[PDB]
């Protein structure tokens, strides 16, 4: 199971500008 | 442009075959004096022998500590070369025979040289590679991550092994600010970037423009280390909120003699070192001026300390006769120094100047200081030296500069000299004042 | 192998070079002549080697540059590595932190060695498979691996340690390793592939490893419990005399039961005519200890004044030291020697001499002291070498010979321009005119 | 076997009417000498007496600290026995005074009995206030811990199914290891196992340790501690030896007193032994004067050999054996004699069959000749180098050849001072 | 940069709407923030009327 793309890449899109920063990306 | 009775001393004069010109690196004469120093300048370069000492001797005023920092600057700035006083020995703190064997070892110098490959730039894209699983299995599996770099004239994307990712997970790496990858043992170094710097209205994170150059690179790293470095950075702790550097910060950590089992340990893993090729060694040169001033223990235990065989060569220079050893009361020898160790270096003569001589000396320091005099006061300085000493006329010429300038004047006169004469005296007539006057002058 | 080192003063010589009966041969691993020393050397290397006598005192005397040193150096390449030989000079003991009884007594005991034999198992191989299972944001990890040597090959599954020990050193499917179960520690001995061979015979296999260690380390290590940084900092102070005095007993039953084993040493001192009465008498008393290494001294001073008196001794030693002392005399050097030191001496520089040339390095060798012409060799080297001919000609020795004084000639010259140099009281006359 | 310069000597070789025998206990002569030593020994044995000086006063290889050696061993090990030289009260970071003191306290011993309770055995839970659910292989039991010992329980990373041993007095926690039923959790684990400990989870022992007044003295004069990370850096903020102060002195007496009263100690005063006391300088002397009219000071014995000497820190106060008059008033002092022919070739004789040597009787009367011409440590010595130059030659038997060979090989201080007088160099 | 009389502006999630005013006797002008700046602002809280100092050098922010 993998809940949202490879957890890996996601939590590595998570630090690629931050949490805050991706709440304010869309 | 700051001077300090020297600084006009650049070389030995020394020529092909060894035979030292007359005058050339701001010296006169001396001939032999110099020739000697660059047979020895050349056994350092060498660097064949291990603690060969000598010893140059002569009266005071004779060029004995110019020698010594013309064979230093000859030597190169690369060789270690360590200066020392004889009573400088005497610390409050730590024995005579450690600090003597540390600033023994000071001497003693290695060059480490390595290369090393690197991939720096910026950050285009970063993604893994998903692909079939080695084994039996029922989710993603990454064989390789393809990272792309950027920079001033380069671009190429490299396939990696999936395992070094973490490294960018502990990184914080994010995408396009920067990235600094050592090629053979993995992990990656985060050196943001100007390319994103004002497009944010402020932030605390630091930028570093594009990288110039092709992405791949050749580095080639060389520094240098005295193996007493090596001893203290053994010897003493370092890291953050351990027991131990709380002592040490908590205790002003004066000398300690550090023991013979680090210094044997650091020998053995320097000689491994070397054996690899990634280091060199380099032997030094100790100086040591105005000897007369070491006890009788300290010249006992060089004795012993100039047969190990990771010595440096040891120059020594006093300027005494028969004079009798510090320490004791019954032993009269040369120079001060005992003849037991008088036997194991060798003697270095140095002798007085003539007149002319002296005028040529005092011509070239007026130079080097921005002076002008004409031969009608340079003749009268010479004689001046010749008659009160070489060194009061030397240190007369700044103050007969200073009263040409008051005059509105540009060179030096008769007049200024014979003033500069009556308001500063030389030893001499210093002494003929104090013995004709009684009153506790 | 070979240690950091130079050519140094003593850097020819290896070993006594004796015969099977203790017959010195004229000239032999880099000594030559001084038979009657050299054999008694010998005898005391045997007294050592056996390791049965205890606090033998043994003082050698001579004229300076007599081979008393060389002596010493001789015995101590003869002896060989693993047996303790500490040597020191007789000024080292004088110190602002330790009294001169204790740094004697951690001197005594650097020189005796305790060895310890320990049996280590260990598994060896080529990994050839591992899997690793880490659960994020979970406390605990699965681990397997599968290691096969030339005849065996069988997979183990891992605990806890065993995963953070094979992660902190990357381990892959090409690398050798070799784990010791007891400790735990990874060993890398090569990449197979992706220059070592496959390593071969039984998946596990046992051995033995010896640690050795001196007396002193043993003493200072249970002084305190920072006494351990105190091995290499060398910041210990007056260590208490019940640390000693248990750890002597402790070593005696663990030699007596058979754990470790002993090895005493050879304690050399250096230029010992100088040292205070107190030391001597403290020397006195410890030689007689069971615990006691051999002790080798050197002196070169005839009657002198004993350092903290005010009467003269021979050698510089009290009475009472020199009659519980055996005393071996070094002589002085033929011609035929000196020319034999020199030979041996430019032979182990690698420097070329002509036979002229070394006649005359002889000669000025005996008119002046040996140690004159055994370092001008080298500057004569150097100038031939600035010459451009390889070989050392008398020229380049006359040349080096009135380049660099001679102690008699710089003290003539002393004498006959005394006004020049600084006198005893200060006077000096730098003025020409 | 090793042998230093002694352990031939096994006693005073006395009887039970206290007359020496001629021959006894590694002993030749010497008969008033060793009399006066045994009655001394009698003596401190008696245990009544306190700050009771005699030293013993002779030439050179005389057998005074022979005779010291041969005291101490007399005596047994379980009376403390402290010896020392004079040049090691020269200290360095505390006063000489200070130092005799401390020796002083060294000197005398006392014997307590104390009762140790331990617990030990595999753990089944930890869960913070500690509480733990030690389980042996017969009992359970569960205890509540201090945080002290908790935090050592935690630096020793203990966990579920690991045998350990604690200690109730001292607090002193040690992890013996996982129990042996987890056997079979890894193939390749590196932890080591051990069954579970035999008997009650809780027992209680009676020991008879000894100790001496300066061990505990400095006990409280500094700690030792050990596990706990507050004792470790207060031990370390100091790490110099300081003087102490007479009021620790008064409580560690007042305490050991009411020890004593309670019946469960005793008190066994030692001796202390001081070699070459002419190293001495007058205040020392002075000290020891005053600090030998106290009223807990030991047995203190003195070795010299000196004639009338000058007192060392004086200038002109000259005295016998280089001791001040007012400290040789309250002295007793024992002579000691040299040697004849036949006793130094009995000796000669003993030092040989104790390492296991065998020497013929020529050789044997040329080594005594050599002792009475020479001295006697330098006939002694020479015997191993014969012995090897024997052996050299494929033999057992000590020869006249090998004498004279050693002879020729090494000189005495006589041959070396004659050979320094008539040279030129130095 | 010296004046820091804020009034701070912040509300997406994680403390998002990252402005803030400053003011002066001649200038007055807003700053957007980002995640690293609002990082160190939370901690040595501004109370929005206190006259405070940053530098642009990357540094930390001085109460004044
Ligand atoms: N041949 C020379 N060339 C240039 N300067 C010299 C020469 N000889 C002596 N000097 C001068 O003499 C001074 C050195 O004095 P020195 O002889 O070293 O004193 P000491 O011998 O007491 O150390 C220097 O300031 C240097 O300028
Ligand atoms: N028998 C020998 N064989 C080789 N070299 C010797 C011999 N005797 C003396 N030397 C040389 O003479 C020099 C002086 O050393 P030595 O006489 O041992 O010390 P010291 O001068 O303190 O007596 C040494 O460099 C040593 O190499
Ligand atoms: N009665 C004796 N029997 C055997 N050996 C003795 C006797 N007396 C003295 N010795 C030996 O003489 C040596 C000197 O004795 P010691 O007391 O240590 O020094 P000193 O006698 O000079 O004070 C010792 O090694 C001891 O073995
Ligand atoms: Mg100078
Ligand atoms: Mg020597
Ligand atoms: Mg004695």
């Amino acid at each position: 199971d993998f809940p949202n793309a490879p957890p890996n890449l996601k939590d590595f899109n998570t630090n690629l500008f931050g949490d805050r920063w991706s709440y304010t990306n869309g | 442009t700051r001077t300090a009775a020297h600084t006009h001393i650049k070389g030995l004069g020394l020529d092909e075959s060894g035979v030292a010109k007359r005058v050339e690196g701001g010296f006169v004469g001396q001939i032999e004096a110099r020739e000697a120093c660059g047979v020895i300048v050349d056994l350092i370069k060498a660097k064949k022998m291990s603690g060969r000492a000598i010893l140059l001797a002569g009266g005071p005023s004779t060029g004995k500590t110019a020698l010594a920092l013309a064979i230093s600057q000859e030597l190169g700035p690369k060789v270690p070369f360590c200066p020392l006083v004889g009573s400088e020995l005497y610390s409050v703190e730590v024995k005579k025979t450690e600090t003597l064997m540390e600033n023994f070892r000071r001497a003693i110098g290695l060059r480490i040289k390595e290369t090393k490959e690197v991939y720096e730039g910026e950050v285009t894209e970063l993604t893994p590679e998903d692909a079939e699983n080695p084994l039996g299995g029922y989710g993603k599996t990454i064989s390789h991550v393809i990272v792309g770099l950027k920079s001033a004239k380069g671009t190429k994307t490299l396939r990696l092994d999936p395992t070094i990712y973490e490294s960018i997970q502990r990184e914080k790496v994010s995408i396009g600010d920067v990235i600094y990858i050592e090629a053979n043992t993995g992990a990656v170094k985060r050196v943001r970037s100007d390319a994103y710097a004002t497009e944010f209205d402020l932030e605390t994170e630091e930028y570093v423009p594009l990288p110039k150059g092709e992405v791949h690179k050749k580095k080639e790293i060389v520094q240098d280390v005295t193996l007493h470095d090596l001893d203290v950075a053994n010897a003493r702790p370092q890291g953050g909120q351990d027991v131990i550097s709380m002592m040490g910060q908590l205790l002003k950590p004066k000398k300690t003699e550090i023991t013979e089992k680090l210094r044997q340990e650091v020998n053995k893993v320097v000689a491994k070192y070397i054996d690899q090729g990634v280091a060199e060694l380099i032997p030094g040169v100790l100086f040591i001026d105005e000897v007369n001033m070491l006890d009788i223990e300290i010249f006992t235990y060089l004795n012993k300390a100039l047969e190990s065989n990771i010595a440096p060569v040891v120059v020594l220079a006093s300027n005494r006769g028969m004079t009798t050893v510090r320490g004791t009361e019954d032993v009269i020898s040369p120079h001060g120094v005992p003849p037991d160790l008088i036997d194991r270096l060798l003697i270095v003569r140095t002798l007085p100047y003539d007149k002319d001589e002296i005028r040529t000396i005092i011509e070239r320091r007026a130079t080097v200081e921005r002076l002008q005099v004409e031969s009608s006061a340079l003749d009268l300085l010479a004689t001046m030296g010749t008659e009160t000493s070489l060194r009061y006329a030397l240190q007369l010429l700044a103050p007969c500069g200073i009263l040409a300038q008051t005059s509105n004047r540009k060179e030096i006169v008769v007049n200024d000299v014979n003033e500069a004469k009556l308001l500063f005296l030389d030893a001499k007539r210093s002494t003929k004042i104090l013995e004709t006057s009684a009153n506790y002058l | 192998l070979k240690s950091l080192s130079l050519i140094a003063a003593h850097s020819h010589i290896t070993g006594l070079g004796l015969d099977e009966n203790l017959q010195p041969r004229p000239t032999s691993e880099g000594m030559v002549g001084q038979l009657q020393a050299r054999r008694a050397a010998g005898v005391i290397l045997k007294m050592v080697q056996n390791g049965t006598i205890a606090g033998r005192a043994v003082l050698v005397a001579g004229p300076p540059s007599t081979g008393k040193t060389a002596l010493a150096m001789g015995v101590s390449q003869s002896l060989g590595k693993d047996v303790p030989f500490t040597a020191i000079a007789g000024s080292e003991i004088f110190s602002l932190e330790l009294s001169k009884t204790e740094a004697l007594t951690q001197a005594f005991r650097k020189s005796i060695g305790i060895k310890i034999k320990e049996e280590t198992e260990l598994i060896e191989g080529e990994v050839v498979e591992i899997q690793i299972d880490r659960s994020i944001t979970g406390g605990h990890k699965q681990g397997k691996l599968t290691i096969k040597t030339t005849d065996m090959e069988t997979i183990y599954e891992l605990g806890n340690k065993m995963i953070d020990g094979l992660t902190k050193e990357k381990v892959l499917a090409g690398d050798v390793i070799s784990i010791d179960k007891a400790s735990g520690k990874i060993t890398k001995l090569g990449r197979s592939f992706a220059f070592v061979q496959c390593p071969e015979g039984e998946l596990q296999k046992r051995k033995t490893v010896v640690h050795t260690v001196s007396l002193h380390e043993i003493d200072v290590i249970n002084s305190r419990t920072q006494g351990f940084l105190a091995l290499f900092t060398g910041d210990t102070g007056e260590i208490r005399s019940e640390v000693r005095d248990q750890i002597n007993t402790k070593v005696a039953e663990w030699k007596e039961e058979g754990k470790a084993e002993i090895v005493p040493g050879v304690l050399f001192i250096d230029e010992v005519h100088m040292l205070d009465i107190e030391c001597f008498s403290f020397i006195n008393r410890a030689l007689e200890d069971e615990f006691a290494p051999i002790v080798m001294m050197a002196t070169n001073r005839g009657v002198s004044k004993t350092r903290g008196t005010n009467y003269k001794s021979p050698h510089g030693l009290p009475l009472d030291l020199l009659d519980r002392s055996i005393i071996i005399t070094t002589k002085s050097y033929n011609e035929q020697e000196i020319k034999t030191i020199l030979s041996i001496r430019a032979q182990e520089e690698e420097v070329e001499l002509s036979s002229d040339a070394l006649d005359l390095l002889t000669k000025t060798g005996v008119e002046t002291s040996l140690r004159y012409s055994s370092n001008l060799i080298s500057v004569a080297q150097q100038i031939a070498m600035k010459r451009k001919n390889n070989t050392v000609e008398v020229e380049d020795v006359k040349r080096a010979y009135l380049l660099f004084l001679d102690s008699a000639r710089s003290v003539k010259y002393v004498q006959e321009n005394e006004s020049q140099y600084i006198d005893d009281q200060g006077n000096v006359q730098i003025s020409i005119a």
